[PDB]
């Protein structure tokens, strides 16, 4: 009968995406809320993988770089990104659902799109 | 040092070390982490310390103390089981096989020979307690209860104290023991060698040598109980039976044991309201036996009188005696007051 | 050092080396401490611990030496 309690907001450091260090206003970290802890957290869990490194917690990780260096074809490789994406980013309790449209060959670099479904 | 690092010390340190832009305040994200791991350090501190006291031992009792002493040679004498003699009440032919079981309130005993009730063995058959300890020392006409019951037995009395259910050790006197020894400089025979031999034996809480009492070759012996009681004569000969296993061969040992020494008290004492001459005189008796342990030289007729006057439900007393008389009566060595006869009237 | 290797990559920040080299330096406080008192456990390694040892062995004595204190606790026993 009860509803669901809904999910504090996650407050956390934050910095620029593409800049990589973190960030301080006047000595203070940027006060993340709303749509602003999600993408911290998705960045940290795609960034790098949990099987590197021994402190993190099993259900961590993802095995996206496994695809890195090319080991098998792209056809399938495409799929199996998608549901690797899947598996790494629907772990949080927050997000609800991961979409991913599709992929682009060209040259060497391979670009995607993906979609993200939050609460807020 | 684990006692020179202490909680807040440390946590200025770890906030001092690292130079930050950031301006630290009372309450602050990094204030709160750095108090976290600083009370998660401390508790390693801590655990240190205690650490250490373990491997000193000094207050807290653990396995450590025993197994160093085991290192040094003293060992836990954990002690011995009561023995005694139960008679078997019943149907004549009815046989009583080893093992038996019999039990007496909460204590658990056994029959150790197999009796036939009626038979030309008699009904007698040795009982050894099941457990060690003081409490399996029952005394005489006890009745004891079949825990298995046996057709044909009807009454099971011992006609005899049971005896030989010496203490457990405690970690108290076991530290007593160690420390008394650490002051004993002990030698191959010297006096301090044969009361550490007395003190091996279970139930000698104090021991005294008095050498040369006959002079060429005699040692006197002399033990005490719990609380400078006196002992069986099973712990006397166990005690110089394994002396002379030890003992120099020549030596003549003579082991004694303290004897009580028996009062009787006479006075005319005019009750309270509400109190009747059973009560006061067990009230007296307690309180006079807690006298009697706690007191040393000689028994004092003054505080025999205000140990009887300060007894609940005493009004108005007179002519008090201690053995039919007034004076102080001096408790020699090896010697307890006893209280044998009580006599109060209205 | 030993964190910042097992910490992530993007975390290789100037704050993050602070922060990790301030622990490492009360790790080796930690673990010199630990060496110490283990030593402090053995007699002949023991300097100041020597106090509880007569304290068991129930005699008082001045402090003189370490080497001295050491040499009266093997005499004091047997």
């Amino acid at each position: 009968l009860p509803k669901t309690e809904e999910l504090p907001i996650f407050r956390e450091v934050a910095w620029d995406f593409e800049k990589d260090e973190p960030i301080l206003e006047k000595g203070d970290f940027k006060i993340i809320e709303k749509k602003e802890a999600l993408k911290v957290w998705i960045y940290k869990c795609i960034k790098t993988n949990r099987y590197e490194h021994e402190i993190y917690s099993l259900e961590y990780g993802t095995e996206l770089s496994e695809l890195i260096g090319q080991k098998y074809t792209k056809g399938l490789t495409e799929s199996e990104a998608s549901r690797f994406i899947k598996e790494a980013l629907l772990i949080n309790p927050y997000i609800l659902e991961v979409n991913v449209k599709s992929a682009n060959f060209n040259r060497d670099i391979l670009s995607a799109n993906v979609k993200v479904s939050t609460i807020y | 040092m684990y006692s020179d690092q202490t909680y807040e010390v440390i946590k200025n340190r770890t906030l001092e070390n690292i130079n930050l832009d950031i301006y630290k305040g009372e309450g602050s994200f990094l204030n709160n982490m750095v108090s976290g791991n600083n009370l998660e350090l401390s508790k390693i501190y801590l655990e240190l310390s205690k650490m250490h006291k373990m491997a000193f031992i000094q207050d807290t009792y653990n396995q450590f103390l025993d197994k160093r002493v085991n290192e040094f040679g003293v060992y836990r004498k954990l002690g011995t089981e009561s023995n005694g003699e139960v008679e078997f009440i019943g149907e004549k032919g009815t046989v009583i096989n080893n093992g038996t079981i019999i039990s007496y309130r909460d204590l658990l005993f056994v029959v150790i020979k197999d009796v036939t009730i009626g038979s030309e063995e008699g009904d007698n058959s040795p009982v050894q307690a099941l457990e060690v300890g003081k409490k399996y020392n029952l005394p005489t006409n006890c009745e004891f209860k079949l825990v298995d019951n046996i057709s044909g037995v009807t009454k099971i009395t011992n006609t005899r104290s049971f005896e030989g259910g010496t203490d457990i050790e405690t970690d108290e006197e076991l530290k007593e023991r160690f420390y008394k020894i650490q002051r004993n400089q002990a030698t191959s025979g010297n006096k301090a060698h044969y009361e550490e031999w007395a003190l091996e034996v279970d139930g000698v809480y104090n021991v005294k040598v008095y050498p040369r009492w006959d002079g060429p070759g005699t040692v006197k012996v002399l033990i005490f109980g719990k609380n400078n009681q006196a002992v069986d004569t099973e712990t006397i000969e166990r005690c110089q039976q394994h002396i002379d296993e030890e003992k120099p061969i020549g030596p003549t040992i003579t082991v004694v044991t303290p004897l009580p020494i028996e009062i009787s008290i006479s006075a005319v004492m005019k009750l309270e309201d509400g109190y009747t001459l059973d009560n006061v005189k067990e009230s007296f008796l307690e309180s006079i036996n807690t006298y009697f342990r706690d007191i040393r030289g000689e028994i004092i007729y003054t505080k025999v009188m205000g140990i009887l006057i300060n007894t609940t439900g005493v009004h108005d007393l007179s002519n008090l005696l201690i053995n039919g008389s007034t004076d102080n009566i001096t408790i020699n060595e090896d010697k307890i007051p006893s209280v044998t006869t009580v006599n109060f009237s209205e | 050092m030993k964190l910042i290797d097992k910490l992530p990559s993007f975390d290789r920040n100037y704050i993050v080396e602070e922060i990790q080299g301030a622990y490492d330096t009360e790790l080796n406080i930690l673990k010199e401490d630990i060496d110490d008192t283990f030593n402090q456990l053995f007699v002949d390694t023991a300097t100041w611990g020597l106090d509880m040892w007569e304290d068991i062995l129930c005699i008082e004595k001045k402090e003189l030496d370490f080497d001295t204190r050491r040499s009266n606790i093997k005499a004091k026993m047997r």
